[PDB]
């Protein structure tokens, strides 16, 4: 699919009256870059990624200036957007952003996005034209409206349509090595003698990349997929998914079932029994 | 407010005798304030924590993580603590979920 | 060349 880069932002106030936390992440694809967080005296934007490395001092500087910056915005937006709700002080809130860009096949902006949330909801939007705002409640009209008269969505547009593009042209240059590569999952069925004189078939799939995954389970004679236990895909920890699906048959109908797996590092849907 | 999922694993299939990565995977939680802690035998592990970050709906994930070496005696698990839960919620480590 | 260098934002 179309390579992304994205920005994901949260600000959380505290009622230990004037600084919040800010915690800024960067990711291309599914993979993490870079990192900010307040928190810790001398606070830099840090990478997270050998690839990253690459990039020389003025980067990291210009970077870090910048992730401030925001961090400041955001402590001021927290006591603007509690002002609009007519809350109190007394009570810790989050201000949470996300950002990021879609390259298309010409080397140009495919699909732009920008989103804001306050506590945990819909606060306001770009909208797919990245010329309009789409505010969730009354209180996002006034940002909608003081937007709306100073073109901020101008410069949002013109950020996500340059640099932001650019910048991930660049990081897909830097690390081509991992960023460019599908990696297949390794899949394997175990079976596990449990439920009463019933047998469970579950059907892994680990190490792949990037996220999207299909794991089912078919059985000869029915077309419809089959009942199953299913979890939700989770990070192995080295920039890898895995994921499993697990389903009880009797204990003589081992290989009536059959495990499906579709990912986008397999030539060819993947059949397992 | 939204409760946390809460997933413990192996990074690769459990072998005993042989090193490998615990993962506690939280998930899907608001407000973002939680405290996670993988636990052998119930004394806390030291381990690593994912940087904060969040879903297309907002919900938060984080990802705490260490290495490890399982065998057939030692117990692990992992404990979250979050405003929803009125307990801390504790899911217990299997080698086959 | 990375994030949106916000200058005239506190601005919701």
């Amino acid at each position: 699919g179309p390579h992304s880069l994205s920005y994901f932002y949260t600000a959380v106030s505290r009622p230990d009256r004037g600084d919040s936390r800010f915690i800024a992440v960067g990711y291309v694809d599914d993979t993490q870059f870079v990192r900010f967080d307040n928190y810790a005296p001398n606070p830099r934007m840090e990478p997270r990624v050998p690839w990253i490395q690459q990039e020389g001092q003025d980067y990291w500087d210009e970077e870090t200036r910048k992730v401030k910056d925001n961090a400041q915005t955001y402590g001021v937006g927290l006591n603007t957007l509690r002002g609009y709700y007519n809350q109190s002080e007394a009570g810790s809130h989050t201000l949470q952003s996300m950002f990021g860009c879609y390259l298309g096949p010409d080397g140009l902006l495919l699909h732009g996005y920008r989103q804001d949330a306050y506590d945990g909801a819909d606060y306001i939007a770009l909208n797919e034209d990245l010329r309009s705002w789409t505010a969730a409640d009354m209180a996002a009209q006034i940002t909608k409206r003081k937007w709306e008269a100073a073109n901020v969505a101008e410069r949002r547009r013109s950020y996500l349509q340059g640099l932001c593009v650019e910048s991930l042209r660049r990081y897909l240059e830097m690390g081509k090595d991992t960023l460019q590569r599908a990696e297949p999952p390794k899949t394997h069925v175990t079976r596990h003698p449990s439920s009463d004189l019933g047998v469970t078939l579950r059907c892994w799939a680990l190490g792949f990349y990037p996220k999207e995954i299909s794991l089912t389970w078919q059985r000869e004679g029915q077309d419809q997929s089959q009942d199953m236990e299913l979890v939700e895909t989770r990070p192995s920890g080295d920039g890898t998914f895995q994921k499993w699906a697990a389903l009880v048959v009797p204990p003589g109908e081992e290989q009536s079932y059959t495990c499906h797996v579709q990912h986008e590092g397999l030539q060819e849907p993947l059949t397992l029994r | 407010a939204r409760p946390p999922k809460v997933q413990v694993y192996s990074r690769h299939p459990a072998e005993n005798g042989k090193p490998n990565y615990l993962n506690c995977y939280v998930s899907g939680f608001h407000p973002p304030q939680i405290e996670i802690d993988l636990l052998k035998n119930g004394e806390k592990m030291n381990a690593e924590q994912s940087d904060l970050s969040f879903s297309k709906d907002w919900s938060f994930y984080l990802l705490v993580h260490t290495e490890f070496t399982p065998n057939a005696v030692d117990q692990y698990s992992c404990r979250v603590k979050h405003v929803t839960l009125d307990k801390p919620k504790i899911v217990k480590w299997d080698r086959d979920h | 060349r990375v994030e949106d260098v916000t200058n005239t934002a506190e601005y919701w």
